[PDB]
This record gives C-alpha cells, structure tokens and sequence, in this order.
C-alpha cells in the first residue's frame, strides 16, 4: 500500500460543438492535480509542432502602414485576419499560396487556392472585404511549419506564426471525495483550439510527448 | 541599522526577496517582503467553539 | 402567571434556543460558489440524524431506530453516502450573532467540506460584515418542503445580492480581488508586450502566460 | 527562544517562578526530571545547617485553563550554577526567557484569497513537526453521596452494559491509567440503588488518555481493591 | 518537429547527508515545468520509513517520567522523531534498544539487525543521569507514505507516535545552457536536493518518473466519455 495510487478515469467530456471543451477527472491524488493540470497548461502552450502563417506580401505595397482603394480593411486589419485563418498541410514543411481574386464583397477563406497539399480547415473564414468593381486584391502568403510561437521581432511583410493549435487553456481543482478518503483532487480542464484537431487528441498528444520524454527514465 | 544588519547578512537591503510559486513555477513580479514573525497560539480552538 | 418576566408572553414568546443548531468559528474556501456554502462533516451527522434515519430504514440498513441510532454513532461506511443524498438539495440558513440588518441570516447549500471549520464565500461576508477575526457563525435548518421553498427562494443568495436600504449591489468585492483586478486595468508604459497588436483576448492570455 | 526580543523577558521569567530559581550558586550534583541536587558552594554554604539543596519540579498537573504545565530540567550534570537563576525551565520559558510563541518564515501577500480578511496560511510542514501542538487537561469529577433507598455504590457491576465497556475498567469499576478512552466510555462505576445505572463517562465528542485518578473518602468509610 | 529526450547525465554526492542531479538535454520552455513538476512530486509523495510504535517496559502511559533520564517521555519520542532509519527486504521490523549507565544515549545503541540500518547514529535520543537505570524499549517501524497522525489510524503499555514519512526536506532547481553541441538553445537542469541520507537520489527521481508516467497514462488511458 506504498506504491500504490488510485486511479482516476474520465467520468465524462462535455465538449461543446466544433473546438471548445471541458474535461472532467477524479478522484485524484492530494496534489496531484495541480501539477498535471499546469503540466498540461505549460506544455500545450508551448511545444505544440503545427504550421501557421510566417509572411505576407501585397503586389503593389512595401510599406506596413498603408491600404489598397476598393478595401474596407487596413493592411494591419488584415494581417489580424490573416493570422486568426486555420490551415492545416502535408508532411511538406512550407509552401506558397495566393489569394489572387477580382472582385467586389468579402473574401472568404474559401476563396483561397487549394493548392493540392494544403488544405484550409475553416473556409468560410473572412479575409478582406472588396467594394470596387475594378479593384482587385492580389498577394502571397507563405505557410510553414513550426512548434512554438514567433513574435515579428524574433525575425515582404510578416506574420507571426501561432504553430500551437489551442487558443486557450486552463484548468481547475475541487476536493472530491471516496466513501472514506478525506481530500482528492478533481481536476476541471476548459480548452479551446482552433479546430485544427479536436480538444482530446491534442491532450493525448501533449501526454505521447511527456510520457516519451520520460520514457528515458524508467 | 536594520539595513546595517541586513548588510552583515546575505540578504537583500530592501529584504523584499523574489518568490517562486508552487503551483505555477515561476516569479512573483514586483518580489516580496518576506521575514520570521513570532506568531502565538491564541487559547480558542476550534473544536472547543 | 401572566405578568412579570416569567409571564407567559415573557417567559416564552422572546429569544428562545433552537434544536438542530450548530455554530463555529468560519473560514474563506474562495473556490466555492456564492450559490453554496461550506459545512464541516461532523455537523452535517449530528445535524441530520433523523433524516439519515429515515433514508436507511428507506434503505433497511437497520430497521430498528436504535440500531439505526448505533450505525451512525458508530460512523459506519455507508451513512455518508446517505448524508451525501439527503444534502443533495438541502439548503441551510447560515447566521451571525449582531443580526443588525436582514442578509446577517442568509440560505446556502452545504458542501460537505473535512476539518473543523465553515467554509464562507467570501463576498458574502461583507454583507455579514464578519471578518475572520475569529467570528463564531450559527447554523439552522429547515424542516417543512415550504420552509425549504422559502429559503431557496427568498434567502437564497442568488435572490439576496443588492441591499434593502438601496440599490448598490451588496456583494461588492471587498479588499484584495480589488487589488489584482486594479492591478489589470494599469499600464506600464514600456515592458513586454508593449507595442504589437492581437486578433482576440484568447491570444493575449497565451502570450501573458 | 522568540527572535525579536525586548529585553524584558528575562525580568519576567525571573520573577515569574514558573521555573526552577537558584536559590544559591554551584554545581548541580543529580539531575533528573524528578527533582536536582545542589550542593552549595561552602562559602555561599552557611557554616551551621549546611547541608545540600534539592528542587523539586512541578510535573504534568493541571491548569486553571484546563491545559497543560509542566517543568522540565535544563541543565546537565556537574554543571556550574549561579545564585538567583534558572535550574529548569517551566511553560513557555526557554533558559530562563519567556517564550510564548514560535518564530516562523513568513512572507505578506494574497494567496489565492485564501487569506481574504485575516485567514493566516500555514504549510503543512509546520504542523509535520509539530510545534504548534498544545496538551490540554481534563478533571472530571464524581461523587458518592447517601440517598434514601441505599447509597451510591462504586461497583464494576452494572446492569445492561456491553463488556467492552466493562473490559477498560478494573476490579472495582475504575479505569486503568493510561488508557484510550473515547467519549462515551465509562470510567467509575456509579449505580444508584433501586438498581439503575448512573455511571460516569467520557463527555461526548472528547478523546483523550487518563493520566491518573485522584480518590479521597468521607472520614468513616472503607475503600476499594484500586 | 522533434523533442530530444535528456538523460540523467550526473549524479554526485556533494555531502554524505545530500546530493546533487543533472538532466541534459532539455529544450526551452521544458525546464521549469519539468523542474516544478519533479520538485512538487519529489516533495509530495515518497517511501518512508518513519518510527510507527514505541514501547518501554518502565513507561504506563506517555505523560509519565521516567527516574534516573532527565527529559521528559514526550521530548524522547520528540528525538525519536528525529531518528532515520532504512530497510530493504521487509515492509516491518521491530528495532530493540537497551541501555544504562550515566552519560549519553544515540542511536548507536539499537539492535543492528541486517537490513535495518542508521543513517544517522549520532542522532542523539536522550541522556542518562543515573549509573543504574535502563532505558529498554522496542521500536516498531514500518513503511509508509506522507504524514499519518496517530488519531487517523486509531494495549495500555503501547504507546502511539504520529507519523513523518518523508525522507527529504529542501529542494531546488536551475535552468542554465548547454554546451554548443551543434545546436544552440539546449538546457540543462540542475536538481539540488536534501535527505537525511536514507534514499539515493536515483532511486528518487525514477520512481518520480514512475508515478509521474503511470499518472500520465491516465492521459493516455483517456477513454469513453
């Protein structure tokens, strides 16, 4: 009765419809559930290997800070809009496409050339919005691969590359109780991605990396 | 002359010293005053309440 | 017979004790909800004797009383899954000494919570205006299902957030969530963090943690 | 030994006479915690009734708060001894200085509001050694008086009562000290002729252990077996 | 894409109480949680050996005083308290000490069965003031976990001690760099650690890797709803 500890297994998964998720397990080691709990935070936030936008470039600007007649939209606005698009792709690193269109209304991520390997996960994403009948939006946009976050400054315009799939995490702990057992922890776990893979399998992911990471011990 | 001993001692002049969470595992910003207090245990216990 | 202090009016119509009543001295437990209040697990045995009674001889665990009388006492494995169905919904009344204004009595529902001390919420305590100085709370509990209907909908928490006296919400945050939440909204001119842009909030708790 | 002192805590501790004074300077000869053996320096020793000092320590006996106090020896054998000062230390007193509390490492901040108006915080490695702990003592006291119908017997044998009620108790109907006793366990056994069952107990919700039993006797009676 | 994985690259026993680890290679953001994650386990949850029982021919119940010792009966079991010992084969034994005569009273005195062993023999338990009077006492230790007082778990003359099951008291963690190795970036992390002697440091860290694991394989046993 030394080594030994109880076991918990997940009572249930309450995940809301596409990405959005909340996790439930219990009963859990006095403890315990604090340090798995910011394990998982700290390791979903930070090696996470994905692909994600890295830069930008419009055929008629040089300049961070202008704009194209015919856009609603700010080149800053639009990088925003860029930088909230998911895609995933093929084992392939990085790769070029092009949101070449001519046109008045929004431009959808739908609107995007497929380009074989890659492909969008959310198509109805908005781009830009278009007005003019004459004017026409046309650029470059490079997609990589990667498992962290770049900020512009860690560096034909820029993109930070958000390589981690998960938005955002967190995770709380209440006492649970056993007939007897006077303190375990149950661990509440709210997540959200992009999409780009569902909530359970990034956690199992995050657990193969761990678990590998300490297979060299025991 | 607290600030003398504290310059006998190791410890910082402020005596603010920066803290590593539990829990997080990482700094306090703005680090903090921490010391020895003599505490006392008051004669109300809560079982005889 | 009628006059005096030990008249009858006197004697038996005023501040009068009350069975199936406990006190003690109170804690935070913050993680708990304003919807719900903390009780140590002793209280919550000798509190519901009969209510544990009736639900094992439901059960025919004993069907005597006092042998039912004797399990409990005993403190024997099973009574606390019935102490856990009876406190399923069962809401209580949470009092302080100086019960100056009406939020001093109050509805909560228990957690069963290990220790020797009530768990609070916090907020509410300024409504109670109790610091945790040492201050010894009181605790009743209701009978009939119309008493019970009464306090989980007329001093149940969720009703009771604003004042009588007026308008101000009542459970207004008292000294130090004030301080983290004050320590949100202030900007340091140059730090990390200063001077990029972001598409959401969610990216800016990831860049924060 | 409280770090931040004032200086008053030696006046306090030496007039205070929780602890054991030296009346007289020297050399302690036996030390226990029983008792100590001084023998006095022949010149603080008068010529005449010279002899040798023995202080007694007050034991493990009650308060008046219910807790506990005791004297403890603080001084090892053939150990020079000065007039005036401590030999053994009583509650609360270290080396002859008032010690109410504990000095612990302590840090100013909001702790997952745990410590929202006053809510001190405290690790479990405090109370893992123990230096909070507190021993408290219980008397309880019972009589034998002479109603109509016979008198108040003391007798083990008690109607309608389990064995293992009976098994903590002794010959008579008293409990063996040192033992375990819970709320709700007999410890003498009352009964009042009739006969009926009016035995002590231990109050409800109370643990604890018998250190000993005082027994005095109305001048004229004879006395149990215990 | 990939995640080198460290090795246990040193262990040196800087004092015969205490040690010193290293890990190597780590990458960045794995140092402080690997480092908060192994310092909270290595403080949480580990074998014990803790003191369970004493037992003195002399003593009735606790509270008494014993003639011809100094000290109290409690500040005694306060010493014993501060006794480590280790083990190897059985989960229980039953240590014997008997002693008299004036002068000091260590662990040195106590039975030297085989896989019982003192780590700290000096620890002093009490003195002795009296040329005759033996102290003479059995010691029932077993294995444990964490911290159980003597109300949890609850013969006259057996008297109850609570519980201490933790070998070690200070940790602490650095992150720093690693050599070039061809790759920049690389971390390594020291683990600084106090015992009273009676676990290995190795011994320590892979049964945190263990507990840590099998905690992890609920993650991976993550099944259902």
């Amino acid at each position: 009765s030394v080594t030994e500890f109880l076991k918990p297994r997940l009572v249930d998964i309450e995940q809301v419809s596409s990405t959005h998720a909340k996790v439930t397990l219990e009963p859990l080691e006095r403890g315990f559930g604090h340090t798995l709990g910011n394990a998982l935070r700290r390791i979903l936030l930070s090696s996470m290997p994905g692909c994600a936008v890295t830069e930008v470039e419009i055929d008629g600007v040089l300049h961070e800070y202008s704009t194209k007649e015919g856009v609603q939209e700010d080149i800053l606005e639009i990088l925003l809009n860029l930088k909230g698009l998911a895609v995933r792709v093929q084992g392939k690193d990085e790769v070029i496409l092009t949101l070449n269109k001519s046109g008045i209304g929004p431009v959808t991520a739908a609107d995007i050339t497929h380009d074989g390997d890659v492909e969008i996960v959310k198509p109805q994403h908005v781009i830009c919005h278009l007005t003019d009948e004459n004017a026409s939006i046309s650029m470059r946009i490079k997609v990589q691969r990667g498992r962290g976050y770049v900020p512009a400054s860690t560096r034909r315009l820029l993109v930070d590359a958000c390589y981690s799939p998960v938005e955002r995490i967190a995770y709380n702990v209440e006492a649970a109780r056993v007939e007897q057992r006077t303190d375990l922890d149950k661990l509440v776990i709210e997540m959200e991605t992009n999409g780009t893979i569902d909530p359970e399998e990034a956690i199992r992911r995050a657990a193969t990396i761990l678990a590998e990471q300490l297979e060299a011990f025991v | 002359e607290i600030k003398e001993l504290l310059k006998l001692g190791d410890l910082p002049t402020s005596g603010q010293i920066r803290l590593y969470d539990g829990r997080t595992g990482e700094q306090f910003e703005r680090p903090v005053t921490v010391g020895y207090m003599y505490m006392l245990k008051l004669n109300h216990l809560v079982d005889d309440k | 017979m009628i006059k005096g202090k030990q008249g009858r009016f006197r004697q038996n119509l005023l501040g009068k004790r009350v069975d199936y009543s406990g006190r003690s001295v109170i804690t935070v437990g913050p993680y708990l909800r304003l919807h719900q209040c903390g009780l140590p697990k002793k209280m919550a045995l000798e509190l519901f004797k009969p209510f544990i009674y009736g639900k094992l001889e439901l059960r025919g665990l004993a069907t005597t009383i006092k042998a039912a009388k004797k399990m409990v006492e005993r403190e024997e494995a099973v009574v606390w899954d019935i102490l856990d169905e009876v406190i399923r919904e069962h809401p209580v009344l949470l009092n302080r000494a100086p019960t100056l204004h009406r939020l001093g009595i109050q509805a909560f529902e228990p957690v069963l919570i290990e220790g020797k001390a009530i768990q609070l919420h916090p907020l509410v305590c300024a409504a109670y205006n109790a610091d945790f100085d040492g201050d010894q709370m009181a605790v009743h509990v209701p009978l009939t299902l119309e008493a019970q209907l009464e306090a989980r909908a007329l001093m149940m928490s969720t009703n009771n957030i604003l004042s009588p006296a007026n308008g101000e919400p009542i459970i207004v945050p008292s000294q130090d969530v004030v301080l983290g939440l004050y320590y949100m909204t202030r900007d340091c001119v140059n730090a990390k963090g200063e001077g990029m842009v972001l598409t959401g909030p969610k990216e800016a708790e990831r860049l924060y943690r | 030994k409280p770090l931040v002192g004032t200086g008053m805590e030696r006046a306090v501790a030496v007039d205070s006479g929780v602890t054991a004074v030296a009346k007289r300077g020297g050399v302690v000869q036996y030390v226990d915690a029983s008792r100590i053996v001084i023998k006095v320096n022949e010149d603080e020793m008068y010529p005449g009734e010279a002899g040798i000092d023995i202080y007694n320590l007050t034991k493990y006996t009650r308060s008046n708060q219910n807790t506990c106090i005791n004297q403890m020896p603080c001084v090892s054998l053939g150990e020079p001894v000065e007039r005036g000062d401590v030999l053994a230390d009583g509650p609360s007193t270290d080396l002859g200085e008032l010690a109410l509390g504990q000095n612990m490492r302590v840090a100013f901040m909001p702790w997952n509001g745990y410590n929202f108006e006053d809510s001190i915080l405290v690790s479990e490695r405090v109370v893992q050694e123990d230096r909070f702990t507190t021993i408290h003592i219980q008397e309880l006291a019972c009589v034998s008086r002479d109603t109509k119908l016979g008198p108040e017997e003391i007798t083990a044998d008690i109607p309608n009562v389990g064995e293992a009620a009976l098994s903590k108790l002794d010959e008579s109907g008293i409990v063996y000290i040192g033992a375990e006793v819970t709320g709700g366990d007999i410890l003498v056994g009352k009964v009042t002729p009739k006969v009926k069952d009016s035995s002590l107990r231990v109050p409800n919700g109370v643990s604890g252990t018998v250190i000993d039993v005082q027994v005095f006797t109305r001048d004229g009676v004879e006395k149990d077996k215990r």
